[PDB]
RNA sequence: CUUUAAAUCCUUUAACGAGGAUCCAUUGGAGGGCAAGUCUGGUGCCAGCAGCCGCGGUAAUUCCAGCUCCAAUAGCGUAUAUUAAAGUUGCUGCAGUUAAAAAGCUCGUAGUUGGAUCUUGGGAGCGGCCGU
């Protein structure tokens, strides 16, 4: 602190609360701008609709082809390319298909290869992809 | 290379090798006792370095 | 550096400065210890006895030990007060 | 609004570190020792005795001859000791913080049980307790956490109704016995 | 295997005639041979070498790779050395690292957190200790704590034999040598922390250059 | 039987009730951070893994599996808010020559901060000059 008076409470405390909004992490969670702009309006999850399947091309060092989905979200109607995880999982995925989508993990930033895909599938048709995957529930058609 | 065609292609294409039958591993306390065993009761002082568990160089 | 008991417990007591009492860690290789010998009042010959001294290194890097040792034989009489 | 309690707290803290090599192996060290089940029964053990650590850390701020501190301090004294983890002989509240979880983990029914040497083993010990054939003072315990009363170590022995007392004969001696009837014919 | 020693100080130590490296830290020896510290708590110094660090000198002809090796030594009985050689393999700086380790040893002063009963467990008051961007804080503890500190400190100050401890770091503790030569100098400064206790003025002893330069002259040269 | 409005569960207690004790413990991992394979078979910058750094182009310690080992364990993984870690919001306690940063310079009102100085000696009593 730069200012140790006694009765200099208010200068110390009005400083901090002016100075905090310099801070990303507390400008981002004390507006609305970021959790209006969040294509999942602050929630955890959100179940959406698949409307095409889609290669994107990884980053440049690595280059494979990452099967991602592009979903139409029910309670925005917002538009989303939301990765699907292990080994040929996407010949799980038919078309117009409700998914269950969270984010990837870095709370809303690109992760690893994938540019600006922030969101991973986690179930299909409310049957969970893990289990699709090691083929413990079979895709109720 | 590789479009949406290729999707599942090394999952698909692996000579699919079905598990061997063990004697179910113990668990519980039976399980740590049978650690404890493996390490601080059984070895020996060794020349040079203590090896890894899994160890197979 | 004694216990309920009263046991000196630390494993050495360290010397200190005769000018500025600054202890004198066990790596101070600039820590000047003299001996200065003494001298019969009539004859003028080494007693046998001298009055040691100890400054840390910090002091001699200063470069005050020269005032700092002819304080400390100046009021231990070895050296004229005159002077 | 109900008639229900809520209230309950953990009894164990999950370490920082999770993989800590000199921790890992010196927990293992302990429950190998004293046949424990899991790091759970461990952290349990180490969370009473940081709570009863940090209880004395609070007292010994507080000036000497404090009501608070006098009554509270000897209350905390006289508990470990009648638990058989501190001594009478050593019975002052700066010794509270030489004490360590091996004094714990002695004074749990399993390790009694063995070190009164009416069980084989630590591990043999937890199946006397588990399988309810030991008591204390005619009260039949099935739980091996159970922190003996030093009044109360002498007053551990077998069940009078279970088969190493004078009980009735267990499941596997009575079918083999009717098998061996059902054998010689 | 036979050590024939080169310096005054070596000499007598082999000799016999002082029989402490106490009496050694007091006169503020330089301690150049190695076989001193190796004679003294020989049956105690344990080794850890605490990291292997590949540096490069960029040639004409590519990098050009040397190793430093860390090695922190002490007996579990008050005495810590920080030893650090760079070499061309691992094996002969990992060696060179335990000798200066060895010649490093500075003893550690030890106090009570509140109640002075027993043997010291803990630092006897608050030494700080920098290097580079580093600063490494040390705090007295009650009994049982142990020390509380990043898993460098930690086996410096578990091998200089202190018990208990609150430790803090600040600047990038990541650059190990730093952060281990900053717990080092920190753990150094104990005997060079004036206390109350040693507020009693010395009676000041005899050198063992001057204790035992009768048999010096007749030993060696 | 007990429980209880009547039951249930618990406790008690006849009888049955265990050798693959099949009365079958999972969940995640095993390049580093980070505990634990430079094992074997497949793939060949593909498929995929990968919080980050990275692994994958024909001896893959990282993918897909087998065996093995590790960790927590009736739980264990994941996404997101949030706390510590963050002395990366700093009152305790950060920074501002060059890493982000001192207004171009000065005056100036509220704000904040503000020199030294105004009573001391002994009277009464105890313990072994000092203590209450």
């Amino acid at each position: 602190g730069k200012c140790r008076g006694l009765r200099t409470a208010r200068k110390l405390r009005s400083h901090r609360r002016d100075q905090k909004w310099h801070d990303k992490q507390y400008k981002k969670a004390h507006l609305g701008t970021a959790l209006k702009a969040n294509p999942f309006g602050g929630a955890s999850h959100a179940k959406g609709i698949v409307l095409e399947k889609v290669g994107v091309e990884a980053k440049q060092p690595n280059s494979a082809i990452r099967k991602c989905v592009r979903v139409q979200l029910i309670k925005n109607g917002k538009k989303i390319t939301a990765f699907v995880p292990n080994d040929g999982c996407l010949n799980f995925i038919e078309e117009n298909d409700e998914v269950l989508v969270a984010g990837f993990g870095r709370k809303g930033h690109a992760v690893g290869d994938i540019p600006g895909v922030r969101f991973k599938v986690v179930k299909v048709a409310n049957v969970s992809l893990l289990a699709l995957y090691k083929g413990k529930k079979e895709r109720p058609r | 290379h590789g479009s949406l065609a290729r999707v599942g292609k090394v999952r698909g294409q692996t000579l699919k090798v079905a598990k061997q039958e063990k004697k179910k591993k113990r668990t519980g306390r039976a399980k740590r006792r049978m650690q404890y065993n493996r390490r601080f009761v059984n070895v020996v002082p060794t020349f040079g370095k203590k090896k890894g568990p899994n160890a197979n160089s | 550096m004694q216990s309920n008991a009263g046991e000196f417990v630390d494993l050495y007591v360290p010397r200190k400065c005769s000018a500025s009492n600054r202890i004198i860690g066990a790596k101070d290789h600039a820590s000047i210890p003299m001996n200065v010998a003494e001298v019969d009042k009539v004859t003028g010959r080494f007693n046998g006895q001298s009055k040691t001294y100890a400054i840390c290194g910090a002091i001699r890097r200063m470069g005050e030990s020269d005032d700092s040792i002819l304080r400390l034989a100046k009021s231990h009489g070895i050296v004229s007060q005159n002077f | 609004p109900v008639a229900r309690s809520w209230v309950c707290r953990k009894t164990y803290v999950t370490p920082r570190r999770p993989f800590e090599k000199s921790r890992l192996d010196q927990e293992l060290k302990l429950i190998g020792e004293y046949g424990l089940r899991n790091k759970r029964e461990v952290w349990r053990v180490k969370f009473t005795l940081a709570k009863i650590r940090k209880a004395a850390r609070e007292l010994l701020t507080l000036d000497e001859k404090d009501p608070r501190r006098l009554f509270e301090g000897n209350a905390l004294l006289r508990r470990l000791v009648r638990i058989g983890v501190l001594d009478e002989g050593k019975m002052k509240l700066d010794y509270i913080l030489g004490l360590k979880i091996e004094d714990f983990l002695e004074r749990r029914l399993q390790t009694q049980v063995f070190k009164l040497g009416l069980a084989k083993s630590i591990h043999h010990a937890r199946v006397l307790i588990r399988q309810r054939h030991i008591r204390v003072r005619k009260q039949v315990v099935n739980i091996p956490s159970f922190i003996v009363r030093l009044d109360s170590q002498k007053h551990i022995d077998f069940s009078l109704r279970s088969p190493y007392g004078g009980g009735r004969p267990g499941r596997v001696k009575r079918k083999n016995a009717k098998k061996g009837q059902g054998g010689a014919g | 295997k036979e050590w024939l020693p080169v310096t005054k100080l070596g000499r007598l130590v082999k000799d016999m005639k002082i029989k402490s490296l106490e009496e050694i830290y007091l006169f503020s020896l330089p301690i150049k041979e190695s076989e001193i510290i190796d004679f003294c708590l020989g049956a105690a110094l344990k080794d850890e070498v605490l990291k292997i660090m590949p540096v490069q000198k960029q040639t004409r002809a590519g990098q050009r790779t040397r190793f430093k090796a860390f090695v922190a030594i002490g007996d579990y009985n008050g005495h810590v050395g920080l030893g650090l050689k760079c070499s061309k393999e691992v094996a002969t700086a990992i060696r060179g690292a335990i000798i200066l380790a060895k010649l490093s040893i500075v003893p550690v002063r030890r106090g009570y957190w509140g109640n002075k009963i027993g043997k010291p467990h803990t630092v006897p008051c608050k030494v700080t200790g920098r290097c580079g961007s580093v600063l490494v804080r040390l705090i007295p503890a009650p009994r049982g704590t142990g020390i509380v500190s990043a898993p460098v400190p930690k086996k410096l100050l578990l091998m200089a034999g202190i018990d208990d401890c609150y430790t803090s770091a600040r600047g990038c503790t990541a650059t190990l040598g730093n952060f281990a030569k900053a717990t080092f100098d920190a753990i150094s400064k104990t005997y060079s922390y004036l206390t109350p206790d040693l507020w009693k003025e010395t009676v000041f002893t005899k050198s063992p250059y001057q204790e035992f330069t009768n048999h010096l002259m007749k030993t060696h040269t």
